[PDB]
C-alpha cells in the first residue's frame, strides 16, 4: 500500500537530513553493540541536523510477550528500553521526527503508543474505486 | 491519588514491567513487596 | 552507611571498598516512567 | 444418536434440574409487568419494549390478551412461545364453554395450563417454555381473581405482583405500600404508576411505552376495558404534581 | 548450649541440688581445666591469631560459587558464575557437610579452591505465600455455626494441642479437609479464625493463581510448594477456590485443559504421595463442590467433607448482634425486618448492609444510623 514509496517520495523531496535504518539490524551478536547502536542514531539526529529517522519492520523489535530465559529476548528487551528512553530525552525544541512504518499492529506493546511518544496512527486501507482508477492512469 | 499523595500504580499484565517485578513471579502477590514499601499507595486496573 | 541495593566504587586489586555510589533508580520509578500516565487535577475535570 | 441427546430431563447431582432453572433466568430479562387490586376491578400494567419510531401500533393490545369474555391475561417472556399458550387455553375456555355451556372458573383454567406446562418439563425430551404470566377475570364464586404462572408449571393466588426486570424490587415496595380491600381502582393506578416510575429506569414514564388495562364488572359484561393513550398521560402528571409538593412539603 | 536436658522436678529437690552441683563438678573440675593453656604454652592467642590465621589463607576477593557434585577426599568439582567450571579442592574450614548440589559457596580468587560456603537469602516466593501475623478475632466472631467448628477444632487445632487422646486412643488424625457451600457463607471467615487460633506455620494459596503461561511450570510450583510446606515443621496448607481450576479457560495457558489435567496430577500426587509426608495439614474450600475430580475427594486424599447451609433467622439476628456491635446504633431500627428482607441472605450481605448504612451517616455527617439507612441500604446493596 505504498509503505515503502510514500517514505521513497518523503526521503526524495525532503530538504532535512533523512536517516534511514532498517529495524531488524539491532540485534547483534555481542552485547552492548545493540543499545550503542540505539543511542548513536539519535546523537546523529542531535548533532546532524532538525532530521527525520525512519524504521522499518518494527514488529522484529517491539513484540508483546518476553521471556527472561533465552538472553537472544533479553537483548530485545534491552533494545526497546533503550529507544524507549532517548524518545524520552527530547525537549520538544529539536525538530527531529521518527516515522515508523510496520505491516502488523497487532504484536506491539502499547507501552510503545503511549502519547509523549506516539500519537500519530495512520492506517492504509484499500482503495476501491476512486482512488483505484488514479492508480491506473499513473501507471499506465 | 494526585492529590491525596499515594503511588499510583496501575498494573496490565505486561512483560517489559515484569523485569522489575522479579524474575518469574510465579503469582501477582509479589508486587505487594513494592506495595507495602510504598505504603500509601493505589493500585489501578484496566479492562 | 552501606544501605541494601546500592551501588559502590570497589577498587580493582584487591577489591577494597572505596566509594558509595550516589543511587540508581526504585523498581518503580523505572516502572511508571515506562507506562507514562497522563497525570491529572481537579483543575481538569469536566462536570463529574 | 444418542451422542446427541442433550437429557433436558434428568435431575442435577443436587436434586434439582438446570433446564427451566435458565428458563427462570431468562424470564427475568425481557418484559415488565405487574398486576395489582382490591376493589371491584383489577388492573395490568405492562412496559413496552419495543418503542422504535416506526411501528404501526396495532392489534388492541401490546402484552395483553383476552381469553374468554370475562377473563384476560398479561403474558412475560418468549412472545413465539407465548402465540401457542393464548390460544391453547383460549379453546380450553371454549371447550370447557361447550361441555357445560358456562363461563369457566379461571382458576381451574390455571390449572389446565399449568399441566400442559408442566408436561414438557416432566418427560417428553422436549424444551420448555420460559414464559411466565398473569391472570385476571371474574367469577360468581369469589369475584375478581388474581393468578400468576411459573415456567415450572406451578402457579400461585396473589393481588399485586411484578415479573419485570426489577421485579422483587418492586414487590419491595409491594409491601411497603398497600391496603387489604380499599385501593380502590384508582388509588391503585396512582399507586401504580409510581411503582412503574420507579422500576421504569428509563425516567420521564413516556405514555406510549405502557399498557395499562383493566378489568371491572359491569352487571352482564365485565368491560375488559383497555384504556387510550389520552388518559395516560394525565395520570402521570398527576403523580407528578403530588410527588413535587410531597417532596417540596419534607 | 544443649548442655543437660533434665528439668523436670518443679519443686525444691536434692536432685535438682546435687545436680546442679554435679554441672558444678564439671565446672569447677575443669574450669581448673581451663587455667593452664597459655600459662604454659601461649604461642599465639588462639582467639584470634588462628582466625586470623584461616582469614591471612583466605584472600579478600571471595569469589562466591555453586556446588553441582561432591567427591569425598576433599575435591569437587564447582561451578564459576561464568558458568566454565573446575576441579578444585576443598580446605578444611569448609566443615564438610552444609554442601548439598546447588549450594552456594566461596571460592578462592587465585585458584578458586573451597572456602567457604553461604547462607541462602532463600526465595521471595516464600514470604511471598507465608502468612506473617494473625489476621483478625476469634471464632466468638463467627457466630451461629457452632457445629463445624467442633469439626475443625477436631481435625486440626485438638491434634496440635493435644497429643494425649489419639495416643490413648491408638489412632491417627484425619488428613485432608474440605469446605464446601454457597458463596460469601464464611468459608475463608472460618480460615481466618484458624489462622488466629493456630501456632503452626500458616500458608495460603488461591486455585485461580495455580495456573500459569509456561509448560510444567504449575507442577514445578506445586512441588516447590509442598518442598516449602514440608521443609518448615507442623504446618497448615489452605486452598482457596479450586473449582476455578477447572472452571474458567483462559489463554494464557499455553497448554489446554491437558495441561491443568497435568497438574491435577501432580497435586494428585502431592496429596498423597508414597513419600514420608510429614505434618502438613490441608484445608481446601470451594462453591462449586460438583465439578471437580472425586479422585481428589477420595478419603485418604479428603478424609472431612463439611458443607456450610445459608443462615437460618435465629441466626441471622445473632450475625447482625455481630457486625452491630460497636456502632452507635440508634433505636430507630428493628432488626427483625431487616431479617426477612431476603429469604436466602449470606453473612456478607448484612455486614455490606451495615457498612453501606455507615456510609450513609457519614455523607450527612451523623454519628448514629437511622432507619432510612437501612431502609435505602438494602436497595442499594440487594436491588440492582
Ligand atoms: N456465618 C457468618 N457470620 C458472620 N459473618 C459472616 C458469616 N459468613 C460470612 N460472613 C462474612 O462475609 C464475608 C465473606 O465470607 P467468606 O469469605 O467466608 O465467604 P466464602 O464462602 O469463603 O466465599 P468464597 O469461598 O467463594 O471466597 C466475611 O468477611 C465474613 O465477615
Ligand atoms: N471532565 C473532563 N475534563 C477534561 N477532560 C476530560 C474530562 N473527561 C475526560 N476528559 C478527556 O479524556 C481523557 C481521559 O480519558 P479517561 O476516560 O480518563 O481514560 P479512559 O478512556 O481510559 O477511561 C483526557 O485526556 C481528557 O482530555
Ligand atoms: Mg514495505
Ligand atoms: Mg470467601
Amino acid at each position: 500500500c505504498g509503505k515503502t514509496m510514500l517514505a521513497k517520495a518523503v526521503a526524495h523531496h525532503t530538504t532535512a537530513a533523512f536517516i534511514r535504518v532498517v529495524g531488524s539490524e539491532f540485534v547483534q551478536k555481542y552485547l552492548g553493540e545493540g543499545p550503542r547502536m540505539v543511542r548513536d542514531v539519535f546523537r546523529l539526529a542531535k548533532e546532524n541536523a532538525p532530521a527525520i529517522i525512519f524504521i522499518d519492520e518494527i514488529d522484529a523489535i517491539a513484540t508483546k510477550r518476553f521471556d527472561a530465559q533465552t538472553g537472544a529476548d533479553r537483548e530485545v528487551q534491552r533494545i526497546l528500553l533503550e529507544l524507549l528512553n532517548q524518545m524520552d530525552g527530547f525537549d520538544q525544541n529539536v525538530n527531529v521526527k521518527v516515522i515508523m512504518a510496520t505491516n502488523r499492529a497487532d504484536t506491539l506493546d502499547p507501552a510503545l503508543l503511549r502519547p509523549g511518544r506516539l500519537d500519530r496512527k495512520i492506517e492504509f486501507p484499500l482503495p476501491d474505486r476512486r482512488q483505484k482508477r488514479l492508480i491506473f492512469s499513473t501507471i499506465t | 491519588a494526585h492529590h491525596t499523595d499515594c503511588t499510583f500504580i496501575r498494573v496490565s499484565g505486561s512483560e517489559l514491567v515484569q523485569k522489575f517485578i522479579g524474575e518469574g513471579a510465579r503469582m501477582v502477590r509479589e508486587l505487594f513487596v513494592m506495595a507495602r514499601e510504598h505504603a500509601p499507595s493505589i493500585i489501578f486496573m484496566d479492562e | 552507611d552501606v544501605t541494601p541495593n546500592c551501588r559502590v566504587a570497589l577498587r580493582n586489586d584487591s577489591y577494597t571498598l572505596h566509594k558509595i555510589l550516589p543511587n540508581k533508580v526504585d523498581p518503580l520509578v523505572s516502572l511508571m516512567m515506562v507506562e507514562k500516565v497522563p497525570d491529572s487535577t481537579y483543575e481538569m475535570i469536566g462536570g463529574l | 444418536s444418542r451422542r446427541y441427546d442433550s437429557r433436558t430431563t434428568i435431575f442435577s447431582p443436587e436434586g434439582r434440574l438446570y433446564q427451566v432453572e435458565y428458563a427462570m433466568e431468562a424470564i427475568g430479562h425481557a418484559g415488565t409487568c405487574l398486576g395489582i387490586l382490591a376493589n371491584d376491578g383489577v388492573l395490568l400494567a405492562a412496559e413496552r419494549r419495543n418503542i422504535h419510531k416506526l411501528l404501526d401500533e396495532v392489534f388492541f393490545s401490546e402484552k395483553i390478551y383476552k381469553l374468554n369474555e370475562d377473563m384476560a391475561c398479561s403474558v412475560a417472556g418468549i412472545t413465539s412461545d407465548a402465540n401457542v399458550l393464548t390460544n391453547e387455553l383460549r379453546l380450553i375456555a371454549q371447550r370447557y364453554l361447550l361441555q357445560y355451556q358456562e363461563p369457566i372458573p379461571c382458576e381451574q383454567l390455571v390449572t389446565a395450563l399449568c399441566d400442559i406446562k408442566q408436561a414438557y418439563t416432566q418427560f417428553g425430551g422436549k424444551r420448555p417454555f420460559g414464559v411466565s404470566l398473569l391472570y385476571i377475570g371474574w367469577d360468581k364464586h369469589y369475584g375478581f381473581q388474581l393468578y400468576q404462572s411459573d415456567p415450572s408449571g406451578n402457579y400461585g393466588g396473589w393481588k399485586a405482583t411484578c415479573i419485570g426486570n426489577n421485579s422483587a424490587a418492586a414487590v419491595s415496595m409491594l409491601k411497603q405500600d398497600y391496603k387489604e380491600g380499599e385501593m380502590t381502582l384508582k388509588s391503585a393506578l396512582a399507586l401504580a404508576i409510581k411503582v412503574l416510575n420507579k422500576t421504569m429506569d428509563v425516567s420521564k414514564l413516556s405514555a406510549e411505552k405502557v399498557e395499562i388495562a383493566t378489568l371491572t364488572r359491569e352487571n352482564g359484561k365485565t368491560v375488559i376495558r383497555v384504556l387510550k393513550q389520552k388518559e395516560v398521560e394525565q395520570l402521570i402528571k398527576k403523580h407528578e404534581e403530588e410527588e413535587a409538593k410531597a417532596e417540596r412539603e419534607k | 548450649a544443649s548442655k543437660l536436658p533434665l528439668v523436670t522436678p518443679h519443686t525444691q529437690c536434692r536432685l535438682k541440688l546435687l545436680k546442679l552441683e554435679r554441672i558444678k563438678d564439671y565446672l569447677l573440675m575443669e574450669e581448673e581445666f581451663i587455667r593452664n593453656q597459655e600459662q604454659m604454652k601461649p604461642l599465639e592467642e588462639k582467639q584470634e591469631e588462628e582466625r586470623s590465621k584461616v582469614d591471612d589463607l583466605r584472600g579478600t576477593p571471595m569469589s562466591v560459587g555453586t556446588l553441582e557434585e561432591i567427591i569425598d577426599d576433599n575435591h569437587a568439582i564447582v561451578s564459576t558464575s561464568v558458568g566454565s567450571e573446575h576441579y578444585v579442592s576443598i580446605l578444611s574450614f569448609v566443615d564438610k557437610d552444609l554442601l548439598e548440589p546447588g549450594c552456594s559457596v566461596l571460592l578462592n580468587h587465585k585458584v578458586h579452591a573451597v572456602i567457604g560456603v553461604l547462607m541462602d537469602d532463600t526465595d521471595p516466593l516464600v514470604t511471598v505465600m507465608k502468612v506473617e501475623k494473625a489476621p483478625q478475632e476469634t471464632y466468638a466472631d463467627i457466630g451461629g455455626l457452632d457445629n463445624q467448628i467442633q469439626e475443625i477444632k477436631e481435625s486440626v487445632e485438638l491434634p496440635l494441642t493435644h497429643p494425649e487422646y489419639y495416643e490413648e486412643m491408638g489412632i491417627k488424625p484425619p488428613k485432608g479437609v474440605i469446605l464446601y457451600g454457597p458463596p460469601g457463607t464464611g468459608k475463608t471467615l472460618l480460615a481466618k479464625a484458624v489462622a488466629n487460633q493456630t501456632s503452626a506455620t500458616f500458608l495460603r494459596v488461591v486455585g485461580s493463581e495455580l495456573i500459569q503461561k509456561y509448560l510444567g511450570d504449575g507442577p514445578k510450583l506445586v512441588r516447590e510448594l509442598f518442598r516449602v510446606a514440608e521443609e518448615h515443621a507442623p504446618s497448615i496448607v489452605f486452598i482457596d477456590e479450586i473449582d476455578a481450576i477447572g472452571t474458567k479457560r483462559y489463554d494464557s495457558n499455553s497448554g489446554g485443559e491437558r495441561e491443568i489435567q497435568r497438574t491435577m496430577l501432580e497435586l494428585l500426587n502431592q496429596l498423597d504421595g508414597f513419600d514420608s509426608r510429614g505434618d502438613v495439614k490441608v484445608i481446601m474450600a470451594t462453591n462449586r463442590i460438583e465439578t471437580l475430580d472425586p479422585a481428589l475427594i477420595r478419603p485418604g486424599r479428603i478424609d472431612r467433607k463439611i458443607e456450610f447451609p445459608l443462615p437460618d433467622e435465629k441466626t441471622k439476628k445473632r450475625i447482625f448482634q455481630i457486625h452491630t456491635s460497636r456502632m452507635t446504633l440508634a433505636d430507630d431500627v428493628t432488626l427483625d425486618d431487616l431479617i426477612m428482607a431476603k429469604d436466602d441472605l449470606s453473612g456478607a450481605d448484612i455486614k455490606a448492609i451495615c457498612t453501606e448504612a455507615g456510609l450513609m451517616a457519614l455523607r450527612e455527617r451523623r454519628m448514629k444510623v437511622t432507619n432510612e439507612d437501612f431502609k435505602k441500604s438494602k436497595e442499594n446493596v440487594l436491588y440492582k
